Protein backbone atom coordinates (compact mmCIF):
# COMPACT_ATOMS: atom_id res chain seq x y z
CA UNK A 1 0.00 0.00 0.00
CA UNK A 2 2.79 2.07 0.55
CA UNK A 3 4.56 1.76 -2.18
CA UNK A 4 1.59 2.12 -4.35
CA UNK A 5 0.52 5.41 -2.83
CA UNK A 6 3.83 6.84 -2.99
CA UNK A 7 3.66 6.05 -7.18
CA UNK A 8 0.29 7.87 -7.31
CA UNK A 9 2.02 10.84 -4.60
CA UNK A 10 4.67 11.10 -7.47
CA UNK A 11 2.12 11.31 -9.79
CA UNK A 12 0.07 14.18 -8.21
CA UNK A 13 2.77 15.58 -7.64
CA UNK A 14 4.12 16.32 -11.61
CA UNK A 15 0.26 16.56 -12.52
CA UNK A 16 0.41 19.51 -9.84
CA UNK A 17 3.81 20.71 -11.54
CA UNK A 18 2.10 20.76 -14.85
CA UNK A 19 -1.58 22.27 -13.50
CA UNK A 20 0.08 25.52 -12.35
CA UNK A 21 2.98 25.49 -15.41
CA UNK A 22 -0.55 25.33 -17.87
CA UNK A 23 -2.39 28.27 -15.84
CA UNK A 24 0.55 30.57 -15.83
CA UNK A 25 0.66 29.78 -19.51
CA UNK A 26 -3.08 30.26 -20.10
CA UNK A 27 -3.50 33.49 -18.11
CA UNK A 28 -1.17 35.09 -20.84
CA UNK A 29 -3.33 34.65 -23.97
CA UNK A 30 -4.17 37.59 -26.22
CA UNK A 31 -7.58 37.04 -28.38
CA UNK A 32 -5.78 39.68 -31.00
CA UNK A 33 -2.56 37.70 -30.92
CA UNK A 34 -4.51 34.74 -32.53
CA UNK A 35 -3.71 33.93 -36.05
CA UNK A 36 -6.03 31.58 -38.11
CA UNK A 37 -3.65 29.82 -41.85
CA UNK A 38 -6.72 28.18 -43.51
CA UNK A 39 -3.85 26.57 -45.26
CA UNK A 40 -1.83 25.23 -42.69
CA UNK A 41 -5.65 23.83 -41.14
CA UNK A 42 -4.71 19.79 -42.29
CA UNK A 43 -0.83 20.88 -42.98
CA UNK A 44 -1.20 20.39 -38.82
CA UNK A 45 -0.08 17.03 -36.93
CA UNK A 46 -3.81 15.86 -35.23
CA UNK A 47 -3.89 15.41 -32.08
CA UNK A 48 -4.78 11.63 -30.48
CA UNK A 49 -5.66 10.46 -26.46
CA UNK A 50 -3.37 7.45 -25.12
CA UNK A 51 -5.37 4.10 -25.36
CA UNK A 52 -3.06 1.96 -23.33
CA UNK A 53 -4.77 -1.01 -22.45
CA UNK A 54 -3.94 -3.75 -19.74
CA UNK B 1 -16.32 9.09 -42.17
CA UNK B 2 -19.59 8.45 -43.32
CA UNK B 3 -20.36 11.86 -42.91
CA UNK B 4 -18.06 12.95 -45.13
CA UNK B 5 -18.26 9.85 -47.90
CA UNK B 6 -21.98 11.66 -48.09
CA UNK B 7 -23.63 14.86 -49.60
CA UNK B 8 -24.79 17.63 -47.37
CA UNK B 9 -27.75 16.40 -47.14
CA UNK B 10 -26.68 13.86 -44.99
CA UNK B 11 -26.22 16.87 -42.01
CA UNK B 12 -29.26 16.11 -40.30
CA UNK B 13 -28.68 12.08 -40.16
CA UNK B 14 -25.38 13.32 -39.01
CA UNK B 15 -26.99 14.81 -36.20
CA UNK B 16 -29.26 12.35 -35.42
CA UNK B 17 -26.13 9.76 -35.06
CA UNK B 18 -24.24 12.28 -32.65
CA UNK B 19 -27.44 12.87 -30.35
CA UNK B 20 -27.37 8.96 -30.44
CA UNK B 21 -23.85 8.79 -29.59
CA UNK B 22 -23.73 11.44 -26.76
CA UNK B 23 -26.91 9.88 -25.41
CA UNK B 24 -25.03 6.64 -25.21
CA UNK B 25 -22.08 8.92 -23.54
CA UNK B 26 -24.50 9.95 -21.31
CA UNK B 27 -25.74 6.11 -20.46
CA UNK B 28 -22.52 4.82 -19.70
CA UNK B 29 -20.73 8.12 -17.44
CA UNK B 30 -23.74 7.04 -14.77
CA UNK B 31 -20.29 4.16 -13.68
CA UNK B 32 -17.68 4.45 -16.35
CA UNK B 33 -15.57 7.83 -15.80
CA UNK B 34 -15.20 8.91 -19.70
CA UNK B 35 -14.21 12.31 -21.27
CA UNK B 36 -16.76 15.17 -22.20
CA UNK B 37 -18.68 14.42 -25.09
CA UNK B 38 -17.24 17.69 -26.53
CA UNK B 39 -13.72 16.71 -25.45
CA UNK B 40 -14.52 13.13 -28.09
CA UNK B 41 -16.28 15.28 -30.73
CA UNK B 42 -13.51 17.36 -31.48
CA UNK B 43 -10.84 15.32 -31.19
CA UNK B 44 -12.69 12.97 -33.97
CA UNK B 45 -13.18 16.36 -35.80
CA UNK B 46 -9.50 17.46 -35.26
CA UNK B 47 -10.51 20.37 -34.13
CA UNK B 48 -8.85 20.77 -30.98
CA UNK B 49 -5.76 21.35 -32.71
CA UNK B 50 -6.81 23.10 -35.68
CA UNK B 51 -9.01 26.12 -36.15
CA UNK B 52 -11.36 24.29 -38.31
CA UNK B 53 -12.62 20.57 -38.15
CA UNK B 54 -13.21 17.84 -40.51
CA UNK B 55 -17.36 18.98 -40.64
CA UNK B 56 -16.91 22.31 -41.49
CA UNK B 57 -14.30 21.41 -44.21
CA UNK B 58 -16.32 18.99 -46.03
CA UNK B 59 -19.12 21.52 -45.57
CA UNK B 60 -17.24 24.06 -47.47
CA UNK B 61 -15.84 21.08 -49.63
CA UNK B 62 -19.51 20.28 -50.63
CA UNK B 63 -20.81 23.38 -51.41
CA UNK B 64 -17.99 24.61 -53.54
CA UNK B 65 -18.02 21.35 -55.73
CA UNK B 66 -21.70 19.73 -55.73
CA UNK B 67 -24.09 22.10 -53.45
CA UNK B 68 -23.75 25.10 -55.90
CA UNK B 69 -23.85 24.13 -59.63
CA UNK B 70 -26.68 21.56 -59.05
CA UNK B 71 -28.94 22.80 -56.46
CA UNK B 72 -31.86 25.63 -58.42
CA UNK B 73 -33.28 27.98 -55.98
CA UNK B 74 -37.50 28.13 -55.43
CA UNK B 75 -38.50 30.89 -53.45
CA UNK B 76 -42.37 30.15 -53.22
CA UNK B 77 -41.05 26.97 -50.99
CA UNK B 78 -37.63 28.61 -50.33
Amino acid sequence: LFNEAHSFSFRVNSLQERVDRLSVSVTQLDPKEEELSLQDITMRKAFRSSTIQD
Amino acid sequence: GRFESEDLTSIVELDGLLEINRMTHKLLSRYLTLDGFDAMFREANHNVSAPYGRITLHVFWELNYDFLPNYCYNGSTN
